[PDB]
């Protein structure tokens, strides 16, 4: 509990990501498939990392699979908060749930790891409705599609982003 | 894009009209500390909170908790605004008329749904099988119903209710697994036993013959891996747990089995239509997904029915979600758009309009 | 400029918030003649006085002597005024609630600290590694703790305490160094053996294979020269001394090793969360600084855990002072200034305020 | 002279029919090196051995180790030949029929007893209190059972099992005595803590009120002398250790207390007999010997039961060995000699004779 609060920009972005409003397909393409959150310069608020986001419209035209490109956006030596809209298919349902991803690599500086870990339980309480959490502490624990599928529904998941495992 | 919600006694099925399978299937529980968790959130905390079933036996008993489940359904599970999509609700058989108006009032005043509709779960199961006349043995989580239907209308005087379903079988499997040395008592361990029941349990055609087979060899034993990596072995408990459906005395229950309940509800109908109900027995619900349950039901009802009657048990492969899939197809039809209860129509006639528009 | 004090079982770490390493690291001892000496002063007199540990096993037992250590810490070691700086204290797992209020009462009444805060040592170690869920096996001077943590909250029913740590290993090394003819019995000689242990001891992956290697050649011998001119040559004692951690029977102790203690504490948690604890085992404390201890724990726990579980032992390079460094980072944050227990709040709520603000 | 053997979960009671008290009372453990020690022999070696409970939870799980216990019972404890005396065995409630045939087979072939009999522990306790209808709260070493009995027949569908008994209370006392600075971790120190529990612990009528009383004075403190001559003082731990029976959350358990388990098992019976079970609640087992447990159970159940029902908790002074003394009186009757299962009858009907002669 480091007291780091969540900026209103992150809350607004999460609200659009969670609840889908009926909109024209042009606005549907502007929906965020994935987004990264980072500490501010003064380390007082959780803010949106500018330029680090994946749009639904980018999927299928410039982005072939949404997960591997999202992993590439993760810094190698820095901690980051992530929100991934996972579209997967189970043996008896096609599900679309948000995944809160805690990226804290071992190569990250000690100061970054301590602040992000201690403030994770505060930001996740503000983002109500998220039922999946992925804590990755190395590149191996986040780059694999089967790792995300195991967290989503375990062995019951048969597809992820429209591609079989 | 309409919404289809199947408010089951133990599991809530939700999705969009036109889809083949429900998007969200979560337990219908509300958890409060021993401040309020709904669905899988209430099961993630395990033992700190106490869980309550608002629709425990298909009939809603706590309307304050059901308003939380519907709110959790639209925003957290379906991730849509209920004010922008018409919602199709399903109701259990023998639902009191007071409850039907309550769902209409909640949908239009709290969630502000543009349109709304109520359908009977048993009728949707029968229609999904291509039938309008027959008897539906809808065995769910907390309640088992045998609903004889003639020309699309259920016969209320012949509908029988059995408080014996998958919830009681999961508790019985937990009890008989302790005879092998295992210990499943906690809420988390109850979900593991439920997964064992859904994967390894089956109905034996001849229970006494099957018991002798399991006591003379190990060909019926199966291995299951726990979430912590431990592997357990289950033997004769595979067919003993679902045997309580046909022998409720295994649970200390004084009622009859699902085969006699189906036969008794047939005998409560008109004698001229009993021949049609014998050959049109349709299984529905999750508790009817045990392999060999259709062959066992066929054998048991045959021993009860007259020898000249043709007994035919219908077990469609998609009978687990036949209520929801039937509703989704119906709600996606362009010709069904005139059957909705509009908000304008609700403002004039009030909640009582559901009786004349949805019967 | 806040103060961070880590009250360890045998070593007291203190410093200022924002610094990378503690400024003062001195033994937490009180010496009285066989009139009161604390820290290195009590060890400088050697054998004339008798030394007592007030916090011997992580839990403060003699509150009168623990006050002197705090007085020595603030005035003699940190050379700072207690009333001008908020102080962040650390507590061992399973610390009784009665002790927590006593630390708050002493800080506000004796030292008149403007602000106060208590943190769990195991949680700070886990947070410093970038984890909110995991098990921290904290091996210090007088006690070893395996503390499973889930979302930042330690599970008290699964916390296991082992009375086997570096203090016992130092005594064990002295006992086995006498088999080679060297003599170490005095208090001054004990500190020499401790320096030997911290520099030449290592954990062997295979103990029996390593023993054969040391008995067939001299490649494992590392000649250590004492402050005087004897120049001992420690051979197989390099890996025999830390082997007592995994084989406590070497010390005549019936308790299990650190690998079995970690596994037993995992098995006391929920079966759902055991998978996450296996892959998030974090080492902390000075006694975990032997080279090869992470690999040995990985091999030992794997033989205990199911083969389908992924065992991952995390040994950060800074794990010796991970408790203090984690506290220093937290106490130096501008947003953390709202979580201090102010003196105005202690005056209203009394010593019981710490239970709500520090959990 | 018949033999009466009470196979408890943690302690084995043996003796002769007609005696007032069992001759031999030894722990039911089997010790093997970390080659076979049973009873007090396995506890005399302390930590050099690993101890296993073959009947850990009232139900036999390791039949190979049980034969060692029975062999130790007859020859080393009773000092008699099994082939010269009939033996009366006691079984836990909900004992599978497969186990009952196994005990019959073992005593007739391995020990060659002339006669043999099986009795239910709960029914023997109820009979010893002069009742045929009632509910028995049998709390022993490793398991606690609530067995409702109507006209001498236990109701299997309403029997509830709680894995919380004296063994878990001894460990909890060990855990909370370390908060006072004491160290009880070894097997030898566990027997000392067990003696402290059996002599100084009591059940507080009002737990919260008693904690305030113990926090304001020293009238509730008691002194105990260790076998080595030392003296320790225990305070509020006297009533906190048995409080885990009514608040299992003290041990991290999600299960309900003994008062709620008794109430839940009553509510699982027929509505007409619940009135008789409320006024005929009989306590049995060693763990029910805490002073004040009958008054606490009376108050706790009363708050659960309707105010119009009469709650009467029966706590006979001999309830620690009510199962054995009930068996010894029954086995010593001349009219009971026709109820034995003879070897001649076993040679004809096989192990299945026990189902028709002992029910
Ligand atoms: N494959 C399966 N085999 C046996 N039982 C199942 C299977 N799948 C689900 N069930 C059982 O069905 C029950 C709920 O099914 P469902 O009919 O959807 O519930 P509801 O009562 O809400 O309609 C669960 O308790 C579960 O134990
Ligand atoms: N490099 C090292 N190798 C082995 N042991 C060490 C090393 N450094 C410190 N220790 C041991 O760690 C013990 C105390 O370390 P620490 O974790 O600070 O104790 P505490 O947590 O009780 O304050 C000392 O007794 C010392 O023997
Ligand atoms: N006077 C007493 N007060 C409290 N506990 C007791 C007393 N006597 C025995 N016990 C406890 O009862 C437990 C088991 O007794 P018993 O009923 O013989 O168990 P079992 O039925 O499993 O043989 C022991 O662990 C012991 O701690
Ligand atoms: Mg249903
Ligand atoms: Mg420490
Ligand atoms: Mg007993």
């Amino acid at each position: 509990a480091s007291g780091v609060a969540v900026s209103d920009g992150v809350i607004k972005v999460f609200n659009d990501m969670k609840v889908r409003k009926s909109s024209t397909p042009e606005e549907v393409k502007k929906r965020k498939k994935a987004v990264l959150f980072c500490l501010s310069e003064d380390k007082k608020n959780i803010i949106l990392e500018e330029g680090k986001e994946i749009l639904v419209g980018d999927v299928g035209q410039t982005v072939d699979d949404p997960y591997a490109t999202f992993v590439k956006m993760l810094p190698d030596k820095d901690c980051r908060y992530a929100l991934y809209d996972a579209t997967y298919e189970t043996k008896e349902s096609k599900k679309e749930d948000l995944v809160f991803i805690f990226w804290a690599p071992e190569s990250a500086p000690l100061k970054s790891k301590m602040i992000y870990a201690s403030s994770k339980d505060a930001i996740k309480k503000k983002l109500t409705g998220i039922k999946h959490e992925l804590q990755a502490n190395c590149y191996e624990e986040v780059k694999d599609r089967c790792t995300l599928a195991e967290k989503l529904g375990g062995s019951a998941v048969i597809s992820l982003e429209g591609k079989p495992l | 894009a309409a919404l289809v919600v199947d408010n089951g006694s133990g599991m809530c099925k939700a999705g969009f009209a036109g889809d083949d399978a429900p998007r969200a299937v979560f337990p219908s529980i509300v958890g409060r500390p021993r401040d309020s968790y709904v669905g899988d959130e209430a099961q993630s905390k395990r033992g700190i909170l106490t869980l309550k079933y608002p629709i425990e036996h298909g009939i809603v008993t706590n309307w304050d908790d059901m308003e939380k489940i519907w709110h959790h359904t639209f925003y957290n599970e379906l991730r849509v605004a209920p004010e922008e999509h018409p919602v199709l609700l399903t109701e259990a058989p023998l639902n009191p008329k007071a409850n039907r108006e309550k769902m209409t009032q909640i949908m239009f005043e709290t969630f502000n749904t543009p349109a709304m509709y109520v359908a009977i779960q048993a009728v949707l199961s029968l229609y999904a099988s291509g039938r309008t006349t027959g008897i539906v043995m809808d065995s769910g989580d907390g309640v088992t119903h045998t609903v004889p239907i003639y020309e699309g209308y259920a016969l209320p005087h012949a509908i029988l209710r059995l408080d014996l379903a998958g919830r009681d079988l999961t508790d019985y499997l937990m009890k008989i697994l302790t005879e092998r040395g295992y210990s499943f008592t906690t809420t988390a361990e109850r979900e593991i036993v439920r997964d064992i029941k859904e994967k390894l349990c089956y109905v034996a055609l001849d229970f006494e013959q099957e018991m002798a087979t399991a006591a003379s060899s190990s060909s019926l034993e199966k291995s299951y891996e726990l979430p912590d990596g431990q592997v357990i072995t289950i033997g004769n408990e595979r067919f003993r747990c679902p045997e309580a459906l046909f022998q409720p005395s295994f649970l200390g229950m004084e009622s009859a089995g699902i085969h006699e309940t189906t036969f008794n509800s047939i005998m409560k109908c008109d004698v001229d239509i009993r021949k049609d109900l014998y050959a049109n027995t349709v299984l529905s619900g999750g508790t009817t997904m045990y392999p060999g349950i259709a062959d066992r039901m066929q054998k048991e009802i045959t021993a009860l029915a007259p020898s000249t009657m043709k007994i035919k048990i219908i077990a469609p492969p998609e009978r687990k979600y036949s209520v929801w899939i039937g509703g989704s197809i119906l709600a996606s039809l362009s010709t069904f758009q005139q059957m909705w209860i509009s908000k304008q129509e609700y403002d004039e006639s009030g909640p009582s309009i559901v009786h004349r528009k949805c019967f």
